[PDB]
């Protein structure tokens, strides 16, 4: 048919920039005045709305993707042709770039715009609009795809079927041992008088074992010969 | 300008200003001294705010303290002598400075000073004996104890048999033998070293500070 | 034609566009990872204009910088022989501070850039990469690569900072500009006593406060570099498991 | 025909030659190492007679100083079965300091060496090795063993130290000769309260502030013993790698 | 010939030991009032020249020494004779004697001596007497040394070629390592507010090495036999 | 019958009767070890019913408590697959803190039980073992099983500890039973002020104390629970060695 | 003959719960006045004699059972046969089960009995009535037995002959590496200016050692077939 696909690809990336561009924007229009004093009852309605709703949803978006990819997991796996393994290949590979881009909202922009509202509010407890976002919004979505494309690997790739890449398994687990860190990272002072890191970027991993899986699906041939 | 055994003396007052900088720690604990290359000059005597201060000492932010320090001349030479005080979390705080000038030789340099019991003794030489006396004993013996291993079974030797089987051949008593007998006379020798010292000397006090 | 593709046209085809998505998606990855780390830790400096001192920010940052770009070296020279590794890290951090920097701290609460604009590291970051291109050895760019480093990074912040280290009387004191900025510009949890920067010693000699720091900056940055070299080989760990 | 010597004479000849070669290099290579790790965190205690006190000094000086004899140890026993391990470094030690205290300490600055002189070490340092040498086992060694260097050390100081404990009436207050040897002989940085001292607690009771400083010590070094022999260990490796 | 020379040794002992007492004594001389107040200009005559000579001097011979034995190595090393291995040993074990003394002064020597110019000046920058010699001096050479008996083994020793020991690895790097210690340990306090150990006694292994060296290259007879 | 035992009865009757002395020997064992380490650690608020707090106490017993929890089940559910690992270690502790309890610091000192009474742990242990016994992994148990023990141990603390959280008048202030109940029974040496509990900061905003303070305690035993798991792997180690 | 015994067990059992039980009482007894205070000479006759008997005792006890045990070694031990293995291995399982309850006492009922006399006194020195009897007795014992129990596996069964079992020797030896922390934690603040756990559940390993001979010395009869 062909091997690389990339439509699957695009409806993710389309999809995401978008809700998080919608969201910017919400949180650009509802942030200042209407998230500034959580007593208020305006608060209730523009996020502590989409607290109550996101978090339900993601939990199950997650178990969701989860019990399918299993459910319509190749019960025969490696049996697997060299075509049909090199374009499956080329969906994980897909998966990972909008791991990539639910890592960069997630992990980078999210983030550090909390630091910006730290000098904005005082905090009226620990939910801000911007922790509604980081913390329950753009880190469990990361995540949620994350464990996606584990499971996706997992399930149609014999290596990632009968195994856990220690390395994909890493990624797809740290996520649940950020909170320990970039949250408590929070509660310092409070939580304080009773008193180097480790990462995720088990991705160099989880790529190197992909491109494994690639060089031994072209011959000799494609391999030296084409590119030399 | 000085002798060997001279005892001028320098002295004055400070104040301790007020709006004290956040960089240095308060001088709730500070210590007199005076800025010179080494001991040039002994200190016999130190004196603050109306104290013998041997020790360290409270300066309160904002009062004035009077001070100053006896200094029996010690070294041949041309030393620029300050008032010095530092601070707890602080550092040195250098004073004025005036170049002092000692004559005559070292060689001729005592103190002395006065035990409780009575007597006199030379600082600049007492117990400097009783040091070696017992260092370098000690340093003898476990040279010793090295060079007759080393001559007794040799490295590559001894490296070989351990590499070999056997080691054994290497160790065993009367290898033993000898460590019982050379740990044993090193415990009485300590008993005994301690003992002695424990005579010569039954006065004794920890060391005063504070 | 090659196996498992049909044509040429498509095997040269896909590798083609796999390429490209890999590059894409390591890049951010790493800039996600990196960014959190050091955001965490750097903090804080790299957000205020008034924290950019020069013994604690010139020092701290070269320090904890050094980490992912050490990192992301093991992974693309050791396995690609790409003389990229540093500079891949240290941009991914550096756009996405500044699209914050702008879009948030600017876009959305309204501190002028000039408060809240980032260190920068790239020319510490190319030299790392030259030293290891150059050397084919981390040993050597552990320690000539990360002395580097630490020197260049406040010789390449200057022409950012110079600016704002001008002087203004203020009710017959003095200031800098950015001292000011920060002073101007309210932030509701700022106050100047947290700022965690050079204070003043008596053990300070001279004439030296930056030259010591940025020192002491490369020094330790050596042994930073090894301890995430070798972190950047576990992270690239092929290793499969049996039970979770 | 004795190849690839020619004669006997040329084998046993150059063998003992070699011997002494390494014993020497042996020497220092140890003494070199140990003498720069034990002054960086004992100091200091082992400069100054007015530190030398009866609760720190008799604790950090047996607990630092047990380290590279126990390397030392897992080198000298492991390898070559020679029961000099401790006493090898701990010596290498006394001399290095000893000529430098002298040459130094007096014949630079001029402290006189009553001031100036190190702890004695020798004592315990026997202690060890025959631990080692009659039991075979270091881990008898590390428990029995260190212990026992923890005690000896303060009654193997108390003959050079006893000497200057001796009390002196000074302007109405009572000193020892050391508080004031210190005094006397003025050092450019060494105000007292920096000492690092026994200034006494409402928790003292006896009369045994000596006996518990030197247990402890010992009961210490018993892990600093057990660590520092694997990684005398870790430092004997005949590991041989691929590339750096 | 003959396996062992010593000659070789005897040249660096002699022009050491000598090239240290010399200093010793020159900052005997020109430590006491010459070298007490660095804004003084006798300063620049009598410290701040050596500290500007000795390292582009050291930083040449340590290259120098390098490239010259690279240069000088033996291209066939494996094919060496087992007379000629045991006297190239020799030769390391001379290197090692070397390296030993150079580590006494630059380490112990030179080392401890700084602590007593801290009692004896408040220091006008961290350039004194006694740091252009312990640190741009004495550590340095003995450096050098370090770095010419491991490349000396290398390009000599088949076994050190194709190869690094990482005990010998270790011994010629670690120095490279001690800055990071016995330098910032200075400035404690200074660098302080903004907030066991790694040695080099990695000549374990070298001497280790060596040794299973010799015990191959004499027979069972020489072995077993002559020391029993 | 079956060899080397002479009659199946033989052999099923002796299998019997070491499993009771296994499981028994194993009991304690735990216990012992478990108890010296979390009294040495979590003291001291599983003494004093005064120092059972709100923020403190609810977020270091999770927190070192999970410890050999952890490495029991390491030990149980590895090597026999049976689910009572963290309960095993639990009760454990709490039979042996609880004896102690009544025994002595009743019975021996005569402070009376509402004082003396220990931390209640066997709900949270409970629902570790089933997180383990449900999902076949460590892993998840490691997640969902350590917040879970975190997030319950005040809950089922609540019960008991209530009581003595009631309010009284004393000279015109406001005390707790608790405060009380230590202000009482004088200890010779535990002067409020030591407490180490909450007493209030500008940071706290709710109304919410104890339920950051059991969700901080939940985050904090994952890791605590891997290190720990791992420690009881290796703990579980056959391996036999040459020398000591 | 039979495999399991147990009368050796029940014999230390018995002998220990005793001697445990009577000292429980005569501190009930003599604590509550004889050591309330040190300086008094009661203190002498109650508990200051009980310190000055037990450690002698104590260590003789120790050398006593080691040498024994080390003597009545069975020279031959690889010639053992399956059915005596078999009862030498309950007979350790049985040492086990005295160390457990030492264990118990020693660490856990003396141990945190400590805990309410430190609510009682302000402390003459570090004996109290209850150091005399944690520290110098119910650790020292249960430490023995310890001992006992390696020093019995060792000379009985091939497998703790020929080896040290890792496990075996971490739970004889960590014992002597408690003090270092329960006591020294009490000299916390005294000697504190001055400035995760290694602990003892080593008995897991050797155990699971046992466990594996059992395993063994029953043929695939005994193990599949009779249970399943
Ligand atoms: C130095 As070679 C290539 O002969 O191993
Ligand atoms: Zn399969
Ligand atoms: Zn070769
Ligand atoms: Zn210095
Ligand atoms: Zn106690």
């Amino acid at each position: 048919e062909s091997v690389v696909d990339l439509r699957g690809m695009w409806i993710g990336l389309v999809l995401l920039n978008v809700f998080y561009l919608i969201v910017r924007i919400y949180e650009q229009v509802f942030g200042w005045r209407a998230g500034l004093d959580s007593f208020a009852p305006e608060f209730q309605t523009y996020w502590m709305s989409i607290l109550w709703t996101e978090i339900p949803l993601e939990l199950v978006s997650g178990l969701g993707l989860a019990g399918y990819l299993w459910k319509t997991r190749d019960r025969n796996v490696d049996a697997v042709t060299p075509r049909e393994e090199m374009r499956r290949l080329v969906v994980l590979v897909q998966w990972l770039v909008v791991y990539g881009i639910a890592i960069y909202w997630g992990a980078s922009f999210f983030t550090e715009q909390d630091g910006t509202w730290h000098m904005t509010v005082i905090r009226d407890t620990d939910f801000t609009p911007s922790h509604i976002i980081e913390f329950y919004m753009s880190y469990p979505i990361y995540s949620v795809i994350a464990v996606g494309a584990f499971f996706y690997a997992k399930t149609r790739i014999p290596y990632f079927a009968h195994g856990y890449s220690l390395a994909f398994l890493i990624v797809a687990i740290g996520p649940f041992m950020i909170i320990p860190n970039v949250g408590l990272n929070e509660w310092g002072h409070t939580f304080w008088f009773m008193e180097f890191g480790w990462m995720a970027l088990g991705v160099f991993g989880v790529v190197l074992q992909i491109l494994m899986r690639i060089h031994a699906l072209v011959g000799k041939e494609g391999v030296k010969l084409l590119t030399e | 300008t000085v002798n060997v055994n001279e005892e001028m003396v320098l002295s004055g007052k400070v104040h301790v200003f007020s709006a004290w900088p956040q960089a240095v720690a308060n001088p709730r604990v500070s210590f007199l001294n005076a800025g010179e290359p080494g001991p040039v000059l002994v200190r016999t005597a130190q004196f603050i705010g109306e104290q013998f201060a041997p020790r360290s000492v409270s300066l309160e932010i904002g009062k004035d303290y009077a001070f100053s320090i006896n200094l029996r001349g010690r070294r041949a030479g041309r030393w620029h002598v300050h008032a010095q005080i530092n601070v707890e979390g602080g550092g040195p705080i250098i004073g004025p400075g005036q170049w002092i000038e000692i004559k005559g030789d070292m060689k001729d340099f005592t103190d002395p000073v006065t035990l409780l019991d009575g007597s006199t003794v030379d600082l600049e030489h007492y117990g400097i004996s009783r040091v070696y006396a017992w260092h370098l004993p000690w340093m003898a013996v476990g040279a010793a104890w090295i060079f007759f291993w080393f001559v007794r079974k040799g490295i590559i030797t001894s490296y070989i048999r351990v590499a070999e089987g056997k080691a054994d051949d290497v160790i065993g008593d009367d290898d033993r033998r000898i460590g019982a007998i050379v740990l044993a006379l090193t415990i009485l020798a300590t008993i005994v070293g301690y003992a002695v010292t424990n005579s010569t000397f039954p006065r004794t006090i920890p060391l005063q500070a504070g | 034609a090659v196996g498992p593709f049909n044509s040429v046209a498509e095997a040269a085809g896909c590798v083609q566009t796999v390429d490209w998505m890999l590059l894409v998606l390591l890049f951010f990855a790493v800039l996600g990872g990196y960014h959190v780390h050091f955001m965490l830790t750097a903090g804080d400096w790299d957000f205020w204009v008034d924290w950019k001192d020069r013994r604690m920010w010139p020092t701290v940052v070269p320090i904890l910088g050094v980490t992912f770009c050490a990192a992301s070296q093991a992974f693309w020279w050791v396995n690609f022989r790409l003389p990229f590794g540093a500079v891949f890290a240290a941009l991914g951090l550096l756009i996405g501070e500044w699209i914050n920097r702008y879009v948030n701290f600017w876009g959305w609460t309204y501190f002028p850039i000039s408060l809240v604009f980032p260190s920068a590291l790239i020319v510490p970051a190319i030299w790392l990469d030259v030293i290891l291109l150059l050397s084919g050895s981390y040993v050597i760019t552990a320690v000539v690569g990360s002395l580097g480093w630490g020197l260049l990074f406040y010789p390449n912040n200057w022409p950012a900072i110079a600016a704002f280290h001008q002087a203004t009387e203020q009710h017959g004191q003095l200031m800098t500009l950015a001292d000011l900025i920060g002073f101007h510009f309210v932030r509701t949890s700022m106050p100047e006593y947290i700022r965690m920067v050079e204070r003043g010693t008596l053990r300070t000699f001279g004439k030296d406060v930056v030259p010591v720091a940025a020192f002491f900056s490369g020094f330790v940055s050596m042994m930073v570099y090894f301890l995430w070299w070798f972190m950047g080989r576990w992270y690239s760990t092929t290793k499969v498991i049996d039970t979770i």
